[PDB]
């Protein structure tokens, strides 16, 4: 039977908006017919509904703004696999690196002519707009402070001026990537998701489909000093989930919090005191910290590894990242006792 | 501390992180 899921982190919930996921082989025409049936049956009960978006490409389904009262009815619709209430996510050369983040300063000296701004924009209203993304674009491909200087980047805006996005917005962004690729294929794709929300079944499934479709995904483990498995896309298995370490080989402390850890973390990378492009001026640099910065280093290492070995499967690329990582340098004593064995003591490194 | 040029950051401090990942 069809199931209902809502974010366990109650303040991150976005009630009134639902991702209705249909069974794996549901056609687009069927997804539209199921949306219309929901609108029609909902209308009979005096409820007004809006279909905001219809999914096709990775995951069939639709985004509906409606009253939660209609969920039992919606769960009985044929082709329905599960429904998820929307929730918030937050900022944490032959290869194309996609960035799903805030707006970016594309003319910054550091990334000028290496980053292409797509027309994609899906952000919630607000409760410096480009600080988070610009710095990250710079960490991946910046002329002076970048990891993969020769990498070209395509950016999508899924985070607003406060670094706040939605799971629905992120799904649409991930679908935009798959669509662009089918319309105009190129070489290997690296998808950088320097964001995180609570555990999400739909977001993990979208990441899993993109991964099984041959696209490489790199994500932030999260800055909640918690187990990365309770956050998304961090928890998605086939994704490369990156924790943050500092110059002293210490897991990063971010105030009362810090880097996430556990079995869902694939490896760690530098994520404290990271110099990179400051969106304050065209030649401005600033130091930043977070699993976003750590993930950006891994997206750069992976871009260079895939450029050297373009035939690497997602699994072969994973084995190369582990094999080339520095072993057992991280202070395990910073992690909770039971997590020390579960957390891989790996610090990302380029092949020598 | 926001620096208005690369040289200004270099004088203030070869970033540790690019060294750590073996890029240098
Ligand atoms: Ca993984
Ligand atoms: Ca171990």
């Amino acid at each position: 039977t069809a199931t209902f899921h809502r974010c366990a982190k109650d303040p991150w919930r976005l009630p009134g908006t639902y991702v209705v996921v249909l069974k794996e082989e549901t056609h687009l025409s069927q997804s539209e017919r199921t949306a219309r049936r929901l609108q029609a049956q909902a209308a009979r009960r005096g409820y007004l509904t809006k279909i905001l978006h219809v999914f096709h490409g990775l995951l069939p389904g639709f985004l509906v703004k409606m009253s939660g009262d209609l969920l039992e009815l919606a769960l009985k619709l044929p082709h329905v696999d599960y429904i998820e209430e929307d929730s918030s996510v937050f900022a944490q050369s032959l290869v194309e690196v996609y960035l799903l983040d805030t707006s970016i300063q594309s003319d910054h000296r550091e990334i000028e002519g290496r980053v292409m701004v797509t027309d994609f924009e899906n952000v919630p209203e607000e409760d410096k707009c480009d600080s988070h993304g610009t710095h990250l674009a710079g960490v991946v491909s910046g002329r002076d402070a970048g990891v993969a200087k020769g990498a070209s980047m395509r950016s999508l805006r899924v985070l607003n001026c406060q670094g706040k996005g939605t799971v629905s917005g992120t799904l649409i962004g991930l679908e935009f990537i798959r669509k662009s690729q089918l319309v105009q294929p190129v070489g290997p794709l690296v998808v950088l998701l320097p964001l995180a929300g609570g555990y999400s079944r739909v977001l993990n499934a979208a990441c899993q489909r993109l991964a099984r479709a041959g696209v490489v995904l790199v994500t932030a483990a999260g800055n909640f000093r918690d187990d990365a498995c309770l956050y998304s896309p961090a928890s998605a298995p086939e994704v490369i989930t990156v924790g943050a370490t500092n110059a002293q080989d210490q897991p990063v402390t971010l105030g009362t919090l810090g880097t996430n850890f556990g079995r869902c973390v694939d490896l760690f990378a530098p994520g404290e005191d990271i110099i990179g492009a400051s969106s304050d001026c065209s030649t401005c640099f600033v130091s930043q910290s977070g699993t976003s910065q750590a993930a950006a280093h891994v997206a750069g290492i992976a871009a260079m590894m895939l450029s050297a070995e373009p035939e690497l499967t997602l699994a072969e690329l994973r084995q190369r990242l582990i094999h080339f990582s520095a072993k057992d340098v991280i202070n395990e004593a910073w992690f909770p006792e039971d997590q020390r064995v579960l957390t891989p003591n790996l610090v990302a490194a380029l092949p020598p | 501390t926001v620096f208005t040029s690369w040289e200004e950051y270099l004088d203030w401090v070869m970033p540790w992180n690019l060294v750590r990942i073996g890029l240098l």
